[PDB]
Order: C-alpha cells, then sequence, then structure tokens
C-alpha cells in the first residue's frame, strides 16, 4: 500500500520541559490550574484526529 | 362420471403438478444462486452485532 507519511525532524524540534517526575508533580495542580486551555485544546484534538501528526502544533 | 367432468378434472390436477414441478426446479435454482451469492434471505449466517461496540472516549486517543 501507500507511503506512510512522517513529519520531518525539524518538525518535531521543539523547546522540551527537562524537569524531572517529581518536579512536575509538585506544581501539578497549579499546571492543571493555570495552563488548562492549551492543554484541553490538544487534548480534545488528539481524542478527535486520534492521529498525532495532526495534533503537533 | 361424465367425460367433462374426468377432462377438467385431468386438466386441473395437470395444471397443480405441472405448478408444482416447476416451483421445485424454481427452488433448486434459487437455492443455488443463495448458496453462491449470500445475497438473500436464507444462508444468512450470523456475524458479529455491531451495538456491541462500545464508542466511549477510552483511555488512550490512538485507536
Amino acid at each position: 500500500p501507500g507511503i506512510v507519511e512522517l513529519p520531518s525532524l525539524e518538525d518535531l524540534k521543539v523547546q522540551e520541559v527537562k524537569v524531572s517526575s517529581s518536579v512536575l508533580k509538585a506544581a501539578a495542580h497549579h499546571y492543571g490550574a493555570q495552563c488548562d486551555k492549551p492543554n484541553k485544546e490538544f487534548m480534545l484534538c488528539r481524542w478527535e484526529e486520534k492521529d498525532p501528526r495532526r495534533c503537533l502544533e | 362420471d361424465a367425460p367433462e367432468k374426468n377432462y377438467e378434472r385431468t386438466m386441473a390436477i395437470l395444471q397443480i403438478e405441472s405448478e408444482k414441478a416447476e416451483l421445485r426446479l424454481k427452488e433448486l435454482e434459487v437455492r443455488r444462486l443463495m448458496r453462491a451469492k449470500g445475497d438473500g434471505p436464507w444462508f444468512q449466517y450470523p456475524t458479529i452485532d455491531k451495538a456491541l461496540i462500545d464508542h466511549s472516549p477510552k483511555a488512550t486517543p490512538d485507536n
């Protein structure tokens, strides 16, 4: 069948969150309070597209 | 009995039995077609009911 269409390595370059898991768990409730809207746009796009390649941006 | 009675009774018997013979041959032809194609109401072997499928948002999105 067809060629699978994968995005380029420049499309996956983004500034990562390089903190440990306990750092994330300590600020998890305030992150859920403050950073709501793009996180829920992302999880809505992720459960509607069912394809991570459409959900990169 | 009269010859009219026996004659037309024979015609009734021949009509009934000729219709039964042609419908037996049509019965064989219909059964052959529905077994070969499966597009009729016979030999409808069961498949999975699609009402059993859960369409809820699952634990992971990639499905």
